């Protein structure tokens, strides 16, 4: 067959988040969420941190 | 004499039964009441219609209670510090008036 | 960077000059007792247009642990849409009002 | 000017077809509510941030 | 949209205005018949206030949604609020006091672009009334539209301690406040003032005529008798308690008097310079509506 | 194998208070 | 009664003034239920017994 196309998995998309921070500013309290909430909302708190 | 005593045999008897004897701790040991209008600490109130009784006035020891504090350490390190300036002429210096 | 004045006088039509600017939003308050700074803090370069167009969220930092600071910016609704696909398969906002 | 091109020359081209990655079905009981109210049953292990 | 009750959109219950007194909810009057004054020999004498500046900062375009209620609210009522005199806020607001601009005043107090049509939003026409004067906020720091931050207090205490005779004659005593309070009454006062929905008190303030407004003047002396007592906090020279038979009483000294009080106190909530032309221009503006 | 007896209590943690150079809000 | 004075004079000169500890935010989904009602969205991490 032709290489019509190009599989690929968990696609990297055209715009992205980039993100400056001022890094003085932290919360004294921790967070403490379950290890599965954290698999899923973890690189999203990660980064707006 | 056992007046210190708040908890009497932690165990069970026939796995429900307390066994005879055995003290429970008492409720004020768990109010965690709230502080007063002035700042004093008070047990919850009892009936809904009544203020609660503060927790000095009374003789039961309570365990829990709140309070304040400084979120952060109050001393930042930014002392303060002044520009003394000395009188020019020591002659011309006005002791007088009070 | 340091932009003279003359720099901007002077760059050649066509090049791309680069400039920065302060979010000086997430500056914290001065000491109570640090001294008094006698001269001024002056500013010449100025942008015509809105330049922040690719900003979506902006000091991501408390104000008294729970107002927040004059000029933060929660991201646009349509960040978290993800509605559906259409009867074509074309992307879709979700319905506004339900009709 | 040039850069624009490319852009839309370079999305003019995107031959990427998907194909499922990693994924997970975490269980209710283990997701605080609104995540569950979010996920749909699972999701890519690589979920990015949104 | 909302349309405009003929009563002005305070009469909604929607926008009812609040405070805690000792944590319990409390119509603003009803604190402050709990205020007392002990008059002293100096003596507050209001000045005509100066006719506001008709330079409305430019209505120019700016990204996001601003919020403006928010940032009113915080500059004048907020704890060491930041940025108060920030321009691109007003310019928004100035855009919204164009005859037939897109942009929209939520009831939640934000301004949006867009005509975004989910949210509920004020008639654009009282909010071009509004913004055709309260856009001059946007030149508080401005040096050619400072307001005058010093007489302008009078008005205040006038409207605050003024008795009717002391209102009437426009001049009154100057006066020290007290009260009956519990810890942090203060803050917690403006806490429960910076909550406040004051677009709507603002937006009928400029947008009502006639009896309606008049009565509406009658109506929400309270509050804008109460945002003052904040303000008056904010500028007291000194604030303290005094322990009468058990109670405590909290004493506010000077009312009418601004200190120019810059350091923050327990007390109160505490104006930089910033701050204070704000409020100024705030009063200035404030007043100016408030009477005619 | 004999019994016991035993006691424990309630150990302070009561450090002064740290000097953090971090801040929580603008 | 000498140890006595002794509690009431180190009492009357406790100058110790909280500044707030270490402190822990649980998400509620990993609380069990009467933690959750007895919690007040977060707490020192050397809670003593009670």
């Amino acid at each position: 067959l032709s290489d019509d196309f190009k599989q690929i998995s968990d696609p990297k998309g055209y715009l992205t988040y980039s993100v400056k921070y001022e890094d003085q500013f932290t919360k004294k309290d921790k967070l403490r969420a379950s290890e599965a909430d954290d698999r899923i909302v973890g690189p999203t708190v990660n980064l707006f941190k | 004499i056992s007046v210190a005593r708040s908890m009497r045999a932690i165990v069970n008897h026939n796995e429900v039964d307390r066994p005879r004897g055995a003290v429970a701790p008492s409720s004020y040991e768990m109010d965690t009441g709230t502080l007063s209008r002035n700042g004093d600490l008070l047990y919850s109130p009892v009936a809904n219609g009544q203020v609660g009784i503060p927790k000095l006035e009374v003789d039961h020891i309570s365990f829990s209670n709140v309070v304040s504090m400084m979120t952060a350490n109050i001393r930042t390190g930014d002392d303060m510090a002044v520009e003394r300036v000395n009188p020019d002429d020591v002659r011309a210096i006005n002791i007088r008036n009070a | 960077q340091h932009v003279d004045a003359e720099s901007i006088m002077t760059a050649p039509k066509g090049k791309l000059f680069h400039l920065q600017f302060m979010d000086g939003l997430l500056r914290p308050e001065p000491s109570a007792f640090d001294p008094p700074a006698s001269g001024e803090d002056m500013r010449l370069i100025y942008p015509l247009q809105p330049i922040s167009v690719a900003r979506s969220m902006r000091a991501i930092v408390n104000h008294n642990e729970v107002d927040r600071p004059r000029g933060a910016v929660a991201p646009s609704s349509y960040e978290m849409d993800t509605g559906t696909l259409s009867r074509n398969g074309d992307l879709l906002y979700s319905p506004v009002a339900n009709g | 000017v040039s850069g624009l091109l490319m852009v839309l020359f370079k999305v003019m081209t995107d031959n990427r077809l998907v194909i499922v990655g990693e994924t997970t079905t975490p269980m209710s009981n283990t997701l605080s509510t609104v995540v569950n109210n979010v996920l749909r049953t699972t999701y890519h292990n690589n979920v990015g941030v949104n | 949209m909302l349309q405009q009750p003929t009563g002005g959109y305070t009469t909604l219950e929607q926008f009812a205005f609040t405070i805690r007194n000792d944590g319990t909810n409390a119509t603003p009057t009803q604190f402050l018949q709990l205020l007392s004054y002990e008059a002293t020999e100096n003596e507050l004498v209001k000045k005509t206030i100066p006719t506001p500046e008709t330079h409305l900062p430019s209505a120019r375009n700016v990204p996001g949604n601003v919020y403006i209620e928010d940032a009113i609210t915080q500059a004048l009522f907020g704890i060491s609020a930041q940025n108060v005199n920030a321009h691109g806020y007003f310019s928004r607001l100035s855009a919204l006091a164009l005859p037939n601009t897109s942009a929209r005043l939520g009831l939640d107090g934000v301004i949006y672009n867009s005509e975004t049509i989910n949210i509920p939003f004020y008639d654009p026409a009282a909010v071009a009334n509004f913004a055709a004067t309260y856009a001059k906020l946007g030149n508080a720091s401005t040096p050619r539209y400072r307001a005058d931050m010093i007489d302008i207090y009078a008005h205040v205490g006038l409207e605050l301690a003024g008795t009717d005779a002391e209102r009437a004659a426009g001049v009154m005593p100057v006066k020290r406040a007290k009260f009956d309070s519990w810890e942090g009454s203060l803050i917690s006062l403006s806490r429960d003032v910076v909550n406040w929905k004051i677009l709507a008190f603002l937006i009928d303030l400029c947008s009502l005529e006639g009896e309606a407004l008049r009565a509406f003047k009658t109506r929400n002396r309270d509050v804008f008798r109460m945002m003052l007592f904040i303000m008056s906090t904010a500028v007291a020279a000194n604030v303290v308690n005094r322990k009468v038979t058990k109670r405590v009483d909290r004493v506010l000294e000077y009312i009418g008097v601004n200190s120019m009080r810059t350091a923050g106190r327990t007390a109160t909530i505490t104006y930089d310079l910033s701050r204070h032309e704000f409020a100024a221009k705030f009063l200035q503006l404030t007043f100016t509506r408030w009477n005619a | 194998k004999i019994a016991t007896a035993s006691s424990a209590r309630q150990a302070d943690v009561e450090k002064p208070a740290d000097v953090t150079f971090t801040i929580e809000n603008v």
